[PDB]
């Protein structure tokens, strides 16, 4: 059906490409695969990270505010007197 | 890595712990008394043992050949003729012979009078053939490994 | 004329496995559907041979497993590479949803509504699987999910009898357990190979959302060894969760022997429902919780329905993208008050908690994606 | 302009897919000895004093 | 009522990752077992081997397990005779039921000690400052005199009544016999008992560190040497126009 | 039956006879291993953990 | 523009079933190929009921089978329809396999193959399901057959212990043996799709022999209807076997505790083992009587090689048929002989039953079979 | 079982009253006989 021999077509877009033993597998890995990597996370970072930081936030609370719902047992004999 | 996956789950299933330890052991001293059984027991199966005096030995090594129900050879059957150690079960309906009993000097069936040789060869009786004879070896003198 | 394509079984392997296109920018997030496959190679092999061994009555269970755990060789292994690869089953499952909430996968809607069912019968399965143990914590938990099927109102009582084979959870049940675990996963691999059978005749989606037949490739040379390295990551993250630390992700206080008499203190499903129990705990009234854990799951049908953005790739949307990892978030919310003890400050947070997951995914999306679509002037 | 060993090894043992796959074999006949062995060394060496076999002085060969 | 205390962390010899059992403390925590614990404590799953690789010899091992009888299947009618004991024989019961157990414990069921470090919470933790913990009562609260106070115990309260103190027992080590090191080989020995794989476990765990590592960046870099051609291609467009 | 004797089938597996001894070598070797054999594995030089 | 034409499920129900064309001229035994098909989802279904009571430990494995028998309800029906359902199963398997053997069906080689497999398949799921209920031939039985793999001259008795786990036949083994027998039947029926998946690519064979492409017809209107004929014959002797005679196909001392010790006389293996049971009495040899019984079987494999006749079905071949129906009646010798003891008479007709049933299909068959062609002419 | 073979459930509740079998243990206790019930199996006439 949908066979390599059978879909879109397209019109005169050139490429080009090296075998595999022709080239290192590790290409300019410092002076552009980290700052690549770095980039991307500076991208992703702002979106993703302060939903967590609010859930970090409200997991401390909730432990927090436990705590003084039964921790503060004294608060309540406290009150007896 | 891939063997130390594959050969991993086949030990699985080769045994268990427990089975290796409730079988085969049965380590037992030589103390005992010639003409004196005593039964044991040994992968569930009753396990007479007895050490027995030489003139039962020839008295079993005169029994003919061909007069035998089952005939086997004596000497070629017991590795060591003055001991013998035999399973409890008797070989026709499976109740479980007394020990030194019977006229022929060996084991007696109460179930239905089967009679066995000091051999423990079928000799009279219902019972089809001899009762069987366990693989084993002596190790130190005074003690023998089951199985 | 290659040897494949000449022999009819070889043709299967041929356009399923060696020769169907794929897009070139697929990332690593589509690996963990392949990975699914594996897990449920590895759930089926090694809990096989737990089977040899498990003797399903209510007395020689536990003691079976004690059998396994101990005298058996190297029987713990198998048990934690089981019970631990139960729970990387649905780490991959839910990050492979996620990756459909995400790109637009669920457009494929056949294959998604399929996928929602091979949920449902993972959740039957893993469920059914975890009261094999008949520790102290299985017996109370299919105890009180049993006891929820109490609240239809007519069919009630007897339904849950019906289940129990008895008055309790007893013997049969554990029999019956055994059985029905046993037999769903050989059930959730044919309906997997009908998955791909709706999947494969469209193609698989790409991260951009746009179509990319003009870039497709065949999936061997790179795709196998790619997924090969998905395969061997995922039994780094399982072969040292289990040999290092097999217990962290357990629950202690399963290890005591069932008792009838007597509630353990704390009692709660293992994480993976355990979210889903929220929506049980914080809803007021017997019924309406089990209608809540119903909609739970069977949103994710009403999900196509509901989209209104005239693209698909979440990429390029990045107020949904706030909407989406919001959602997760409140997902995480959702786990740890699960993990915790009935009060004011977890029931609260639960409510709302709740409210959030159902708003999130009914009200607010369609929404935004209309105002998305209003900034690009469409 | 002196040969790689690599120049060599390729000619003779990668050259053909079966001597590959053979040394390959040998490969991990002779890594699987010296790997068991070195591992075994280490983890014996960081908790000397603690395992059995190394207890077995107060008790073996009379 | 209010949850009970959490217990401090310790510096355990095998809380390393990589560190294992000291079998030395394991075989003087069962010398421990033998007397104080086995009196009133049940252990199920334990036979007088496995101790045979971990700690006693096999000899040693056919030695002490003749050293408690043994009940047997029957002989001749019922009778059910006792034997002197085997290497497959498990720990012996301390009562015949459950239910005498209770009878022995005003209604207190001793725990089978097989397990009971797994769990729980806290694991081993939870027991040695469950034994070195016994506060006197706390003004203002009042309990039964067959209850004592064992802060730790979530009921505050616990049944058992403080199961060892200085020289209760004479080490065969020679070690001194402190209640602090009596505790410590206690718990290593139950430690122990919930994890006879421990030992194989961490080792095992080497190996697979040092195969992961091994393979992690192979396997990568045969990735890199497949994608190559991919990532290296450089497509263009060239219009008649 | 008949057919497949004859000139160049002679020729054909003589080609392919070298690559048959060495995958026969990878066969053996690889049962040796994979059963971890004991009797050849006595007399093999370094590979000696076996007790 | 049909919908079955358009939906990839509906895709393959239309190939299949409600499309695919078959000879016109198909009779009545090609019906128990599908039968075939019916029986595994019986074997399957009502065997599930019984796994959901059945406890595989060696103390218990027989009360429990009288508690399903007793104490559940309706348990003796589903008792007794599975195991009168194995012994319909073999049935129909033995006349499909006469079938595929009398019109040259065998020329479809690798079909021919996968039925082969598949049918050594479905001996050791039967053989482990009657080790399954633990009586005294149950027992016995799987002493005698476990034994023979000990005949291998090398690795024998490790490999043995390695089946029994243990020394002998006991607890493990069992729950081993109910391991493999509820997993095997799914595996048969993954190989019955292969099964299909190389038949249909040339279509079925019709008695004539001839090709049938000028009177192909849809499978739907007629097929299914015969089909449904058979099936309903099919349960009805199945029916009449279970709810008047349940008994006389299976064999008393089964209802027996198994005895280690003690040693039933007869120990005859159930009835569609018999023949090939009988090869074992004959050859004196334990290995030589091994490699015999896997030659029984094997043989098939040999059929299309031997093949000569330049004709596929024996109809219009008369002489060939005629050592067919030879061959027929020497199974039954053989069946009727491994339900006897040991003694003159049987022993001598087993030895010249066995060798006439070797020599009658390596030997006359190939050279009357040129007789026939020199006969005709060509 | 006889129950609805032949006996009426009172006439079983009363011939299965006839014989006796012994009980789970008591409190600081053992093994006492129990009258017995419908649910019980027909008598052992042997402890092995
Ligand atoms: C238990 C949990 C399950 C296992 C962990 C999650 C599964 C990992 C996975 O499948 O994704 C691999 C995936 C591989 O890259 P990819 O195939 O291009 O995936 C598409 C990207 O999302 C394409 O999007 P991108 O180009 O914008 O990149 C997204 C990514 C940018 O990171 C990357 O693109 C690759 C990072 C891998 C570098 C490897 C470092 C050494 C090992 O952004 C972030 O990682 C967030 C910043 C905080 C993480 C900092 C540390 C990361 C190292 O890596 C990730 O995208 C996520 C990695 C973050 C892991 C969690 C770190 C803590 C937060
Ligand atoms: C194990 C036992 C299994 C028995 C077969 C069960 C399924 C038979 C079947 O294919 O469906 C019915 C099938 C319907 O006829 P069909 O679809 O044309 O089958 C192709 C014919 O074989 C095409 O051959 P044909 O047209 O030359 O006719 C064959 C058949 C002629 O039989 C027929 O024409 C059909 C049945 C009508 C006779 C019914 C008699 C009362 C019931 O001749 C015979 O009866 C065989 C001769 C020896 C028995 C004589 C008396 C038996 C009746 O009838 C038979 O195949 C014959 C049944 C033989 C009965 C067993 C005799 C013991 C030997
Ligand atoms: C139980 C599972 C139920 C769902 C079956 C899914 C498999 C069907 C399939 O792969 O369709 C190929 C079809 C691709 O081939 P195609 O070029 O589109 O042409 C469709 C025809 O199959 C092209 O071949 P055709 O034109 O000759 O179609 C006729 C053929 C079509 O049969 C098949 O396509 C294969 C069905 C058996 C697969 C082999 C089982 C191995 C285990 O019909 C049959 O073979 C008779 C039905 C046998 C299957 C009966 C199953 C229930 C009983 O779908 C896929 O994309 C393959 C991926 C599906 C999952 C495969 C991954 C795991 C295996
Ligand atoms: C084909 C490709 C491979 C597929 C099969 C499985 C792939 C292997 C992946 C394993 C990941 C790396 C972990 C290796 C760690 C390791 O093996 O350490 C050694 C140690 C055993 O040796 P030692 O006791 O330490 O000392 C030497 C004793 N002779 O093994 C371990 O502890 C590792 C445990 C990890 C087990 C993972 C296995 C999962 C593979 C599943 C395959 C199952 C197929 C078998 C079923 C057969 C039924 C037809
Ligand atoms: C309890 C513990 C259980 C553990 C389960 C682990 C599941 C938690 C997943 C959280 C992972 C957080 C890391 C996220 C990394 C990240 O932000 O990636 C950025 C990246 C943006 O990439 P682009 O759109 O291409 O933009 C390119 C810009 N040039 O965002 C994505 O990767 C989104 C796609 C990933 C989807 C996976 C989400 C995992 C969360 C799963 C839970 C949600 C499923 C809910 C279904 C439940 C039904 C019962
Ligand atoms: C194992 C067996 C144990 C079973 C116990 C008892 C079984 C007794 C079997 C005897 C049944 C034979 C009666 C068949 C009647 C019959 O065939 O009538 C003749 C009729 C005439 O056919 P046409 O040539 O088409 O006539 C042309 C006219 N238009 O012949 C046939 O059609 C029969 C052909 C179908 C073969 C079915 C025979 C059933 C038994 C075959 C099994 C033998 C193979 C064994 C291999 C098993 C290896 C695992
Ligand atoms: C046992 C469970 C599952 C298995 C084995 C499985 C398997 C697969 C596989 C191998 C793919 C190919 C693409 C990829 O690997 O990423 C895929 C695609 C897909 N699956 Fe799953 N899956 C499972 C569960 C699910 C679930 C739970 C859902 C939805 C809730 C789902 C929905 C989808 C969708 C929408 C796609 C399309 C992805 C694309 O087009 O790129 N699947 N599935
Ligand atoms: C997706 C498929 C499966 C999943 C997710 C799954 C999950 C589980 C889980 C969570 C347990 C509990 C173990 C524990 O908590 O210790 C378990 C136990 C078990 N499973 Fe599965 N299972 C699956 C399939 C299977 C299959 C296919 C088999 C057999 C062929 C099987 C056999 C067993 C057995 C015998 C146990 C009891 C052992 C134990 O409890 O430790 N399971 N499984
Ligand atoms: C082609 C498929 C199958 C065949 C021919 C077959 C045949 C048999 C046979 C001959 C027995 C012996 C029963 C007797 O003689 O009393 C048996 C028992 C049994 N079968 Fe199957 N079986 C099949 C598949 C299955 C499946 C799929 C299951 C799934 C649960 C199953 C479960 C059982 C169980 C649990 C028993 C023993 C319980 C009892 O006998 O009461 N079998 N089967
Ligand atoms: C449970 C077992 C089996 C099932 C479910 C099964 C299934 C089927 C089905 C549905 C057909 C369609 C045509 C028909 O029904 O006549 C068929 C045909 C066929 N079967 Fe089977 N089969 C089984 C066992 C076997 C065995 C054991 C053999 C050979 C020893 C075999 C060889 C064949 C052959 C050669 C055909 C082609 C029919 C023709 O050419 O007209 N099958 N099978
Ligand atoms: S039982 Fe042995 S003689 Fe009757």
């Amino acid at each position: 059906g949908r066979e390599f021999g059978n879909l879109t077509r397209m019109r005169h877009v050139i490429s080009y490409s090296l075998s595999p033993f022709e080239q290192r597998a590790y290409p300019h890995v410092f002076t552009k695969g980290i700052p690549n990597v770095l980039r991307r996370i500076r991208e992703s970072f702002f979106r993703v990270v302060p939903q967590f930081v609010v859930f970090y936030l409200i997991y401390t609370w909730g432990t927090e505010e436990f705590e003084r719902s039964k921790r503060k047992n004294p608060a309540a004999y406290e009150n007896d007197k | 890595a891939a063997k130390n996956a594959v050969t991993q789950f086949v030990s699985s299933m080769s045994a268990s712990a427990d089975v290796l330890a409730l079988a085969k052991i049965e380590i037992k001293l030589s103390d005992i008394p010639e003409g004196k059984n005593m039964a044991f027991k040994w992968r569930g199966k009753p396990l007479f043992v007895r050490h027995r005096t030489q003139k039962e030995i020839e008295q079993e090594a005169a029994v003919e050949l061909s007069q035998l129900r089952d005939p086997q050879h004596d000497l070629d059957r017991v590795k060591k003729p003055e001991w013998v150690i035999l399973i409890g079960v008797c070989t026709h309906l499976g109740c479980v012979p007394i020990a030194n009993a019977g006229d022929f000097g060996g084991y007696y069936c109460p179930c239905h009078g089967s009679h066995y040789d000091a051999s423990g060869r079928i000799r009279l009786g219902p019972a089809p053939l001899n009762l069987e004879v366990p693989t084993y070896e002596f190790t130190s003198d005074d003690m023998v490994i089951v199985g | 004329t290659p040897m494949r394509k000449t022999n009819p079984l070889m043709k299967l392997i041929n356009h399923s496995f060696i020769d169907l296109p794929t897009p070139s920018n697929i990332s690593a997030w589509w690996n963990f559907g392949s990975l699914l496959g594996a897990c449920l190679i590895l759930q089926i092999t090694t809990g096989l041979f737990l089977a040899m061994h498990y003797s399903p009555d209510a007395s020689t269970a536990f003691s079976s497993i004690a059998h396994i755990t101990r005298d058996v060789n190297y029987g713990w292994i198998i048990r934690y590479l089981h019970a631990n690869g139960a729970s990387m089953f649905f780490i991959c499952l839910f990050l492979h949803i996620g990756r459909g909430l995400y790109y637009g996968s669920f457009l494929y809607s056949e294959t998604w509504n399929i996928g929602i069912i091979l949920l449902l019968a993972t959740m039957a399965t893993a469920f059914m699987g975890y009261v094999l143990p008949w520790g102290q914590m299985s017996f109370w938990g299919a105890t009180v999910i049993t006891n929820l099927l109490s609240a239809i109102p007519y069919i009630g009582t007897d339904l849950v009898q019906w289940i129990w084979g008895g008055y309790s959870v007893d013997s049969p049940t554990l029999t019956r357990f055994f059985t029905f675990h046993f037999i769903l996963p050989f059930i959730i691999a044919a309906l997997a190979t009908l998955h791909l059978l709706f999947l494969h005749e469209t193609g698989s989606n790409n991260p951009l959302g746009i179509t990319s037949h003009s870039d497709k490739i065949t999936f061997h040379p790179y795709y196998t060894i790619k997924d090969a390295l998905g395969l061997l990551l995922f039994l780094l993250s399982l072969m040292t969760l289990t040999l290092f630390s097999p217990d962290l992700l357990g629950d202690p206080d399963n290890y005591t022997l069932a008792n009838p008499l007597n509630t353990p203190p704390h009692i709660k499903p293992e994480w993976y429902f355990l979210f889903a129990y929220t929506i049980l705990r914080s809803v007021p009234n017997k019924l309406g919780g089990v209608l809540a854990l119903l909609l739970s799951i069977l949103i994710l049908a009403m999900i196509p329905i509901l989209h209104m953005s005239k693209q698909q790739s979440m990429m390029f949307r990045p107020l949904s993208q706030s909407l989406y990892w919001l959602l997760a978030a409140d997902l995480l919310i959702l786990t740890w008050i699960g993990g915790q003890p009935v009060s004011y400050p977890f029931t609260i947070i639960g409510q709302v908690a709740s409210v959030l997951y159902f708003t999130t995914i009914l009200i607010l999306m369609p929404t935004i994606s209309l105002i998305e679509n209003k900034m690009l002037k469409w | 302009a002196a040969a790689t060993l690599t120049s060599k090894l390729y000619s003779l043992l990668f050259r053909r897919t079966s001597t590959f796959a053979l040394t390959i074999i040998v490969g991990v006949m002779f890594f699987e000895r010296a790997f068991d062995q070195g591992a075994d060394a280490i983890y014996d060496h960081i908790n000397e004093g603690k395992l059995w076999k190394h207890i077995k002085h107060k008790y073996e060969n009379k | 009522s209010d949850l009970e205390l959490h217990p401090p962390s310790y510096p355990w010899s095998h809380r390393g990752l990589l560190s294992s059992l000291d079998h030395t403390s394991i075989r003087r925590g069962f010398q421990v077992y033998k007397q104080v614990c086995a009196s009133c404590h049940s252990m199920d799953f334990v036979a007088y081997r496995h101790l045979v690789g971990v700690c006693y010899t096999e000899d040693e091992a056919k030695e002490l397990a003749a050293e408690v009888e043994v009940q047997d299947g029957p002989n001749e009618d019922g009778e059910m005779f006792m034997r002197p004991g085997k290497l497959f024989d498990y720990f012996p019961k301390p009562y015949p039921n459950s239910e005498a157990a209770r009878a022995a414990n005003n209604g207190a069921l001793p725990p089978d000690l097989s397990y009971i470090v797994r769990a729980r919470h806290g694991g081993e933790d939870y027991v040695f400052s469950l034994l070195t913990g016994y506060c006197e009562p706390p003004t203002g609260v009042s309990l039964r005199e067959g209850l004592y106070f064992n802060p730790y115990f979530p009921g505050q309260a616990i049944a058992m009544a403080p199961p060892i103190y200085t020289d209760v027992l004479e080490f065969d080590d020679g070690t001194p016999a402190t209640m602090s090191q009596i505790a410590k080989d206690v718990c290593t020995f139950l430690r122990w008992a919930s994890e006879p794989e421990h030992d194989h476990r961490k080792r095992m765990g080497l190996k697979m560190l040092m195969m992961m590592a091994l393979l992690v960046p192979l396997v990568y870099t045969i990735k890199r040497h497949k994608w190559s051609v991919l990532k290296s291609r450089k497509l263009a467009y060239r219009p008649p126009k | 039956v008949t057919r497949f004797l004859g000139p160049r089938y002679r020729e054909l597996v003589k080609n392919w006879v070298p690559t048959a001894y060495t995958w026969g070598a990878v066969g053996a070797v690889g049962l040796v291993w994979a059963t971890d054999w004991r009797l050849i594995l006595d007399w093999v030089p370094y590979i000696n953990g076996k007790f």
